[PDB]
RNA sequence: ACGAGACUCUGGCAUGCUAACUAGUUACGCGACCGGUCGGCGUAACUUCUUAGAGGGACAAGUGGCGUUCAGCCACCCGAGAUUGAGCAAUAACAGGUCUGUGAUGCCCUUAGAUGUCCGGGGCUGCACGCGCGCUACACUGACUGGCUCAGCGUGUGCCUACCCUACGCCGGCAGGCGCGGGUAACCCGUUGAACCCCAUUCGUGAUGGGGAUCGGGGAUUGCAAUUAUUC
């Protein structure tokens, strides 16, 4: 089968959407039937940390939250074409997992 | 046909599929006369007998429910039924009696059409609850 | 239109499936059924002498509702409030052995069949018996 | 403290109980226990037994609210 | 202990040590010509009617 | 029809307070088949009076850190004693309820009044809203203490207190509280 | 079987007197080991109706209950379900009724002090067995 | 001008719009009723039903009563919404705690006689009592046989990291042995079937069933080392 799946994950929604638009245009630059970007639920990671290094004062905490936004682009094409589209200076912080089955 | 327009309360929701059927209202494989709490059945028969049991003349309404809490599902299941009745009565048939029944159930209450925007707030640290704080030490 | 499985109060429906069970006289009861603790969150011994048959009825009814669901899931349904006195009460699992024994009791009697990806399903004979029971309770008052 | 109540079967559950509960208009295990000097637990047990005999009209049942009224 | 009617027409203000009462102006319906002042306790709506033991009472006035 | 619980008629109530039906209402269009509509009136002001008073009851005999979060139990327990007053007095429970709300409802209270003194109290008029609030509070306090640790169950202690407060009988704990309020109003002019 | 008049205040253990006001499945809690779910299960499998009360407590009931509490293997009940499994200082497996024989086993304070064991010294002063840490906090004992 | 406000995520209407095969209800039989009803699901499949995108929307904008008639305040109809909650928070300062947080650090004991450092066998693991955050309750709005059945953030097999969740057969009440596998993840548990409640069981004013808070034995899984049955 030639259905190549890009599991692309990044911390920024705007950079993620720019990557997705560029990738889907590069697919749209060629003759490749594609599906729309599939947005899996963003992982919200919570870390609640006491602020004072030594326990003193009012009970105060910081709440660091990590938003991880993940799109999938599965296109009906050999992975070589997708790699040809890939060399476009991918946005930093956007990681790509390649799925071939 | 799917003229469903939500019908919600808290985080639980109902979708009222409506068609030209038998006039029997179904709630996920069980009749509205038999619901798990065994206590809010009147809250479910309120809309139909308030507007009139005679209105249903061959309309099959299946509501599918999903969300947390039984009573939270109610006030939305019945809201979904009222929404489906509104959609059916707006699609083809007149509006004068539609406005009549709408005025009657609006003066009856407000939670039959418009959803309650309320929701459970977060809890703030430094206390047992969102607004409650711990006891002062002297 | 006939009779559907869920159109009669489910409490009396499980009671009627239990009644079918104790008029059938088919099941088997082992000899460790009163010497065990049989529960974690239940603090008193059963006073009904017949909890095995009602357990079988509940298991069969849940079996119709759930496909591919096997041992270990009903014991979470049978678990509940475990109070430790001063300790705040928690949710504790019920008795896995009781559920497994009642399952093996119903297992192989054409009510419960073994699937091929894990868990269990019901045979058409068991479904027909359950539907006949549901029709019985419906015709008791709801179909007349 | 001290648990001491009537646990004896004598002319208190049949006589003056089956002869004074039917003649009253409100019948409750608490009402029967209070107005007829009887134990509420045995009041419930005897009310269940006489309901099995079939000499009352039941509206609804609960752990603390079993609603009876005169029928015959 | 005669009892007559009184209904609110002007909420003069809030009184009390910690906002206990409302100094309010009330007219007697049976006479519709007299206005008196009362430190009424509780949430008061402009136009509510209450049955009263008193028909001449006054409180601290400023 | 809009009868309460589908069994108690609502077209029979008479408040007989000339003009008080806007602050004690069971006939109003907000009065529904059940007293359960979830809390929406407490947010704003003078909207609490728009509540169907059946709801105010089922939430006022709903307190004390052991009941909060158990409103379906309160609705079951009001169905109980509604069908019990249906037989005890042989009349609609709404009539005895309005009688209780019209008699137990206080008029005179005593409060600290002044900007510079703390010696004594002054008589004050309790508004209809606060009067129904504290009257229902006294009723519920009695009904809790009347079945507290007692063999008497709910829906009968509440029932007894309601009936002997609705007729104006001073034997009621709520009516004795009303008399105490009136007498302390007398003794602090 | 069923009889309106069998209510007696005393059950026989060692000719001592007990209470007889409690109902069935609760009147045999007067025995040290019997009670809780033990009495519940013996009455449950005793093949009798449990709706009976204190007044309908027959002598045949009491005799069968005494026999069933003598040895647990009437319905194949293991010994650990009783308060005493294999005994200490003797190779028995049963709980003994009355006083002066079972309570003799419980006195466990001297011999562990011979080996300077902590358990015996802890039970010597009447301290805590569950291990309740004691620093200053506690509101029982002297006030 | 800084701060407040504004800002941003949002809670809350997207029936309009890009759009899923890790999402989901309806065109023909799969085991039943002369037309109705399944989370083993029927061939067929549309974004309404969950996620996550752009734009829109709410402004004291509309009416009425007050107001130095202004800034504003109070009522009312529509409307999802007429005060959703929090992080950012000034100038300037403390002799408030932290040198027992730190491979950021100041004369004294420390100059190898090195308050743990390789190995590691006790220590903040003590009993007479004072309102230090809190814990299950004192009961019949209820613990209690069990009937029915509704959750949302999450956390999840891995650098001197076994051990993480965890779908069945056999056994074993109690924890757990091997396997076919399911999981880098909305694919696997999951439809968190859950859990509070939905009141058919002895219960009745108690020392028993509110109140395991006070005894000795035994199976044992991560733990060479549970000695104060520490924890199943």
């Amino acid at each position: 089968i030639h259905r190549i799946r890009i599991t692309l994950t990044s911390r920024n929604v705007k950079s993620l959407e720019k990557v997705c638009a560029d990738l889907i245009r590069g697919a749209k630059e060629k003759n490749l039937k594609v599906k729309g970007p599939v947005r899996m639920p963003t992982k919200t990671l919570r870390i609640t940390t006491r602020k004072t290094p030594c326990g003193e004062g009012s009970k105060t905490w910081d709440r660091f939250q990590m938003r991880i936004h993940k799109r999938l682009i599965d296109l009906h094409s050999p992975s070589e074409i997708v790699k040809q589209i890939t060399s476009i200076s991918i946005e930093p912080g956007v990681e790509v997992e390649v799925t071939i089955a | 046909q799917s003229v469903q327009v939500f019908g919600r309360k808290k985080t639980a929701t109902a979708v009222a599929h409506c068609k030209r059927g038998n006039g029997l209202i179904k709630v996920n494989g069980r009749p509205l006369e038999m619901i798990e709490p065994r206590t809010l059945q009147y809250k479910l028969l309120e809309p139909v007998l308030l507007l009139g049991k005679e209105r249903f003349a061959g309309v099959d309404i299946r509501v599918r429910v999903k969300g947390g809490g039984h009573v939270a599902q109610i006030y939305a299941i019945r809201q979904s039924i009222s929404k489906a009745l509104v959609a059916y009565y707006q699609k083809y048939v007149d509006e004068a009696s539609k406005k009549e029944i709408k005025d009657i159930l609006i003066q009856y209450d407000r939670t039959l059409l418009v959803a309650d925007p309320r929701r459970c707030e977060s809890k703030k640290f430094g206390g047992p609850g969102a607004r409650a704080r711990y006891q002062k030490s002297y | 239109p006939g009779v559907t499985v869920k159109d009669v109060n489910q409490q009396e429906f499980v009671r009627a499936l239990a009644a079918f069970l104790k008029k059938s006289g088919k099941l088997k009861v082992p000899e460790w059924v009163d010497t065990v603790k049989l529960a974690k969150h239940k603090e008193l011994a059963p006073y009904d002498e017949n909890w095995f048959y009602t357990r079988a009825a509940s298991t069969a009814r849940h079996l119709y509702l759930r496909g591919g669901a096997g041992v270990g899931s009903m014991t979470k349904i049978y678990g509940g409030r475990q109070r430790n006195g001063v300790m705040p009460s928690h949710f504790s699992r019920g008795s896995k052995s009781v559920a497994r024994r009642v399952l093996q009791a119903l297992e192989g009697l054409k009510m419960v069949e073994k699937d091929q990806d894990g868990g269990r399903k019901l045979t058409p004979q068991g479904q027909r018996d359950l539907d006949r029971i549901a029709g019985q309770v419906a015709a008791a008052n709801k179909k007349h | 403290d001290k648990l001491n109540n009537l646990v004896l079967f004598d002319k208190a559950t049949y006589d003056k109980l089956c002869k004074e509960v039917p003649n009253y208009k409100l019948i409750t295990p608490a009402v029967v226990s209070e107005r007829l000097k009887i134990r509420g637990s045995l009041a419930r047990a005897a009310l269940q037994e006489l309901l099995s005999k079939g000499l009352i009209k039941l509206v609804s049942k609960h752990r603390a609210q079993v609603i009876y009224t005169r029928n015959t | 202990q005669p009892i007559k009617l009184a209904r609110v027409t002007k909420v003069l203000g809030r009184t009390g040590s910690q906002g206990q009462c409302t100094q309010v102006r009330v007219e007697f319906m049976d006479d519709t010509s007299r206005s008196i002042i009362r430190n009424v306790k509780g949430p008061v709506r402009e136009g509510d009617v209450l049955t009263l033991l008193e028909s001449e009472r006054e409180a601290r006035r400023l | 029809d809009i009868k309460l619980f589908g069994k108690w008629s609502t077209d029979d109530v008479q408040i007989n307070d000339i003009s008080l039906q806007d602050y004690i209402a069971v006939k109003e269009k907000y009065a529904k088949y059940l007293p359960h509509s979830a809390g929406r009136y407490a947010a704003k002001r003078f909207r609490k009076a728009q509540c169907p008073i059946v709801e105010r009851l089922t939430n006022s005999m709903m307190m004390h850190g052991r009941n909060n979060g158990k409103k379906l139990m309160t609705v079951r327990i009001v169905k109980h004693a509604f069908e019990i007053i249906h037989l005890l007095t042989g009349e609609n429970p709404l009539q005895v309820l309005v009688n209780a709300i019209i008699n137990s409802g206080p008029r005179e209270d005593s409060t600290r009044i002044g900007r510079a003194g703390t010696v004594r109290r002054q008589a004050v008029d309790v508004s209809p809203l606060r009067r129904v609030n504290q009257a229902i509070w006294l009723l519920c306090t009695g009904a809790r203490e009347a079945a507290f640790r007692n063999i008497k169950t709910i829906a009968e202690c509440l029932a007894d207190e309601l009936i002997n407060a609705a007729k104006g009988s001073s034997n009621s704990y709520a009516i004795k509280k009303k008399d105490e309020l009136e007498r302390v109003a007398k003794s602090n002019r | 079987l069923v009889i309106p008049e069998k209510f007696q205040h005393i059950l026989r253990v060692l000719n001592t007197n007990i209470d007889g006001r409690r109902k069935i499945a609760f009147a045999i809690t007067a025995i040290k080991g019997v009670g809780r779910r033990y009495a519940h299960v013996v009455l449950r499998k005793a093949d009798i109706d449990l709706t009976k009360r204190a007044g309908e407590l027959t002598e045949d009931e009491v005799e069968r209950v005494i026999t069933i509490m003598q040895n647990p293997r009437q319905y194949k009940i293991p010994d650990w379900f009783l308060n005493r499994q294999k005994d200490v200082k003797d190779g028995k497996y049963s709980q003994v009724l009355a006083n002066g024989l079972d309570n003799k086993l419980r006195e466990d304070l001297e011999r562990l002090k011979k080996i300077r064991a902590h358990r015996g010294l802890r039970h010597f002063w009447g301290l805590r067995v569950r291990g309740q840490h004691t620093k200053t906090t506690g509101r029982r004992g002297r006030t």
